[PDB]
DNA sequence: GATGTGTAGCTACACATC
DNA sequence: GATGTGTAGCTACACATC
């Protein structure tokens, strides 16, 4: 019926952003104009290579290593197509 | 004199080179004049002083700052001067005027001079510093071993470095060092980086040898979508025809698979078109070729791909024709003829159709051919071949017009008689069946013929010995299941199928083998979904068997229960000599609890949600239950069930308000109690531990208001705008809010709340309502400053639509 | 973490170019 | 034929702020 399409044509088209579950799910709806090289800086501004102290400028050990590599899951393609029709006879469906 | 004379000559350089572009070549040619100039006056290192002094002045500046005309002439001043070195050593036998020295004194001087700032406090400086040696690092030329050795070390470091930014400048300098130990550093960083753009810097410009191509390609099922993509736009497209010698076939097959597949319409172009259009023309048009690339066996791409190669392509469509030149036919021929042919029906190709294909007794002498050839003999990948051959030609002819009456004849003892054989794949028999099925256009004729067919296997072994050996009772539930798969009319009006229902498919079900039992039970829920009286009478026995039985069992017992409910409706339950709907609802429970089984827990969730959606289930106890399993702990681990769950819930909520609202209802305390899940589970130590199984409360209340929002439904009345569904759970949540005692979680709540739909439409009552909780919540107990702030966002907002009173 | 704003990397069709 | 280059506009990310 128009329940299956009228649902079809809606979820399957770009509501996938969300197909993996879990938090990930979005739907989601001059200055510096010169500078002059002549004048001085009289030996602070080379203070640019001031040591880290007590800065971070590293990232946490926790960071650098991810077992999941950041890669998607396997991908089972719920579709609505695969919720309209049965399960031993997918030919046939269900009252849609 | 001569010093300050050397700073301002390169000071003017760098004082008009900011500004443009237009004079660098000129700027270039300068530079190398002052210090040529400067060496023979001895004041070489005055030059290499004034010339690192002045580039100090661009460190400071953010990324993209225009004033990195700098670095750019910087870069050009090392590439000309290392370009007039190796040119001077080809013009020249000897060099006579210590050129080599000075370069090579000039650049480790310079590079030291950077390196002060690569491990600076400010973000900018450390940016700046890679990315000068990332854009001169090629033109160094030769250095001695201590400046090597300092820079990998620097290098090294710095690709942990928190801002982005410097990381990929980082990987950009470890490219030139390739060839040893920079590849290592390259692929730990395209596999480990959080930074989508590290991952897609090492990924373009590593090696790309046979060492490092299976991490450069296991980018292709990256998270972002542009690494998944340039996979396939740059880096196959790149090596042209290196794919089909290089790579394995198996990594080559599951690279256009997934690529056909995606998610996302930019990587299925980009798949697309390096089939249609790269690798084509890369084989000079040779559409055969390119199906010997493309494992056929593997056939279901092979479908997307040369689907997505007509549409492409649609003038050497018009040319393939099929002759009765067939003598040159192979499994890629095969292939085509049935991807073509079943490609033309669905578009309406009228001219094509008419004589592009032959006559369909003409086809079923050659589908003959091929079966006799195969199965009557008396090699092997000779008889996968052959079986594939007749497989294609049988889906054609599934489909074939049949218009001549001998055509359709002729084709009827092709199938009939491949049906017979003994031997027959279950692949053949499946669309054997299915051919039968086109050909007699009357169900009790199909059924007739096929149950003879049946029959005739089965008293050919008990004739030739009293009830048929288990290895022909497989070869007729095989054949027994394709055929009830396909036969939508009541058993009453086919007498045959109640019979062999009484002589083998109810047997069985009784059966010792697990294999045969568990394709008695197919069977017998396949004559379920025709007969309303047998489900019944069936019911209480498939429970048990979901009860009791083995994984596999209790899979397909499984199944069956929820397509009859599907078909029958409530109508097999809560009656006299039925089942009671509670002792299955139980049943569903202890599948969707039973944590070890995974796979059954999949068909009870995604089974529970086609029956609510189907509205044949409606205690919304269960459903609670039902959401609460796909936010539990224990199922997060269960990536099919996740899934399941993540396009299911969704679809039930948006598909009609009467559902959205069950949710509303419930939605409240399905957060109450996941929200003492968790806290629990962060307070309980326990070896095993793992705090972080579970969606932080403040997601999942989030994600409880994307499913109540009344702007998702599919349909939209227009008087869906002045709907209470999410107001109604908000207000159910602000009672609940004082059941929690954790601060961070009555946090988690409150500063979410603001995402929830306010419109002048919405009931008056009901949004003073909850005015009146929110008020309550804000006078007296207090909260943090920033959930305070959120909260009384929204009385504001409250306060304003409320006051639209006129 | 919940806001709101900025951008890399295409994507399409139009033409000039060698 | 195939490469340039002009415009524009799109979407998932990254970025910024507190």
């Amino acid at each position: 019926s128009i329940f299956e399409k009228d649902l079809m044509a809606y979820f399957d088209e770009n509501l996938n952003r969300n197909w993996r579950g879990r938090e990930h799910w979005k739907v989601r709806n001059k200055k510096v104009l010169e500078i002059d090289f002549f004048k001085t800086d009289d030996s602070f501004e080379d203070k640019v290579f001031a040591s880290k102290g007590r800065t971070k400028i590293d990232m946490p050990i926790k960071n650098r290593k991810n077992d999941t590599h950041y890669l998607l899951p396997d991908d089972f393609h719920f579709s609505t197509d695969r919720i309209t029709r049965l399960f031993i006879k997918p030919g046939q469906k269900m009252s849609l | 004199d001569i010093n300050t004379k050397i700073f301002n000559s390169v000071a003017e350089v760098f004082q008009k080179a900011q500004g443009s572009y237009a004079g660098h070549r000129k700027h270039i040619a300068v530079l190398k004049k002052i210090q040529s100039k400067a060496v023979e006056q001895g004041y070489e290192d005055a030059f290499n002083f004034w010339f690192d002094k002045l580039v100090t002045k661009i460190l400071p500046l953010k990324k993209n700052e225009i004033i990195d005309r700098i670095v750019k002439l910087v870069a050009a001043f090392i590439a000309s001067l290392e370009r007039e070195l190796i040119l001077a050593k080809k013009q020249n036998y000897k060099l006579t005027n210590d050129e080599e020295g000075i370069f090579s004194r000039f650049v480790d001087q310079f590079i030291r001079h950077v390196l002060r700032g690569v491990e600076s406090p400010d973000k900018n400086v450390r940016f700046r510093v890679l990315q000068l040696l990332a854009v001169i690092m090629d033109n160094i030329g030769e250095i001695d071993e201590s400046l090597f050795n300092l820079l990998i070390l620097s290098l090294n470091k710095r690709i942990y470095d928190r801002e982005p930014t410097v990381r990929i400048q980082a990987v950009f300098c470890l490219t030139k060092f390739q060839d040893f130990e920079a590849t290592r550093t390259l692929v730990a960083s395209i596999q480990n980086d959080p930074s989508a753009e590290v991952r897609r810097a090492a990924m373009l410009n590593l090696i790309n040898d046979n060492n490092t191509r299976p991490y450069i390609l296991e980018r292709a099922r990256d998270v972002n979508i542009v690494n998944r993509r340039l996979v396939y736009s740059r880096i196959l497209k790149s090596m042209g025809r290196k794919c089909f010698d290089d790579i394995e076939p198996h990594i080559f097959d599951q690279l256009i698979e997934w690529g056909l597949e995606d998610r996302e319409l930019s990587v299925r172009n980009a798949c697309k078109r390096l089939i249609a259009h790269d690798w084509l023309n890369a084989l000079d048009g040779d559409l055969i070729e390119l199906l010997e690339k493309l494992d056929v066996s593997r056939s279901s791409v092979c479908v997307k791909a040369i689907e997505a190669l007509f549409q492409s392509r649609p003038d050497i469509l018009s040319k393939i024709k099929f002759p009765s030149i067939w003598k040159d036919f192979t499994v890629e021929i095969a292939f085509l003829f049935r991807a073509i042919y079943l490609y033309c029906l669905d578009n309406n190709i009228t001219e094509m159709l008419e004589e592009n294909f032959p006559e369909a007794s003409k086809l079923s002498e050659h589908l003959n051919h091929y079966i006799l050839l195969r199965y009557h003999h008396n090699s092997h990948f000779d008889y996968n071949t052959l079986e594939f051959i007749i497989e294609q030609l049988s889906i054609a002819a599934e489909r074939y017009d049949y218009s001549d009456e001998v055509g359709r004849r002729s084709m009827l003892t092709v199938v009939r008689n491949m049906l017979a054989l003994t031997t027959l794949s279950e692949p053949l028999i499946k669309i054997g069946i299915r051919v039968m099925k086109s050909l007699s256009i009357n169900e009790k004729d199909f059924v007739t013929m096929a149950i003879e067919i049946i029959n005739d296997i089965r008293d050919d072994d008990i004739e030739k010995q009293k009830e048929a050996s288990s290895a022909t009772i497989v070869l007729c539930l095989t054949r027994s299941s394709y055929m009830l798969e396909l036969v939508n009319t009541p058993l009453t009006e086919n007498i045959l199928i109640a019979s062999l229902m009484d002589t083998l498919i109810t047997p069985a079900v009784r059966n010792t083998a697990p294999n045969i039992r568990e394709l008695g039970v197919k069977n017998l829920g396949l004559c379920c979904l025709l007969d309303v009286k047998l489900a019944i009478d069936n019911m209480y026995i498939l429970g048990m068997c979901v009860s009791k039985g083995n994984a596999s069992l209790k899979y397909i017992a499984l199944q069956v229960i929820v397509d009859i409910f599907s078909v029958h409706g409530n109508t097999v339950v809560d009656g006299e000599g039925k089942v009671d709907s509670i002792s299955l609802h139980k049943i569903f429970y202890k599948v969707l609890k039973n944590n070890g089984l995974p796979e059954c827990q999949v068909i009870a969730a995604e089974g529970l949600c086609k029956l609510f959606l189907a509205d044949v289930f409606t205690d919304d106890d269960l459903f609670e239950t039902l959401v609460l399993s796909y936010f539990s702990p224990i199922n997060s681990s269960n990536e099919a069930l996740v899934q399941a769950f993540a396009f299911c819930i969704p679809v039930y909520c948006f598909s009609h308000p009467a559902h959205q609202q069950r949710m509303s209802r419930t939605a409240a305390d399905i957060l109450l109690r996941l929200c003492v899940l968790w806290d629990d589970l962060q307070s309980s130590v326990i070896p095993e531990v793992d705090r972080e199984a579970m969606l932080k409360p403040n997601i999942i209340f989030q994600q409880l208001l994307f499913w109540t929002d009344p702007r998702n439904l599919v349909n939209q009345t227009g008087s869906t705008k002045k709907d209470t569904v999410q107001l109604t759970f908000l207000i159910d949540v602000l009672k609940i809010y004082a059941q929690i005692e954790k601060k961070e979680i009555k946090k988690m709540i409150i500063t979410n709340i603001n995402a929830i739909f306010l419109s002048s439409e919405q009931d008056y009552s009901t949004l003073k309502e909850l005015l009146e909780y929110s008020d309550d919540i804000a006078e007296n107990d207090n909260l943090d400053n920033v959930s305070k702030n959120a909260l009384d966002k929204l009385r504001n907002n409250l306060n304003s639509l409320i006051e639209e009173i006129n």
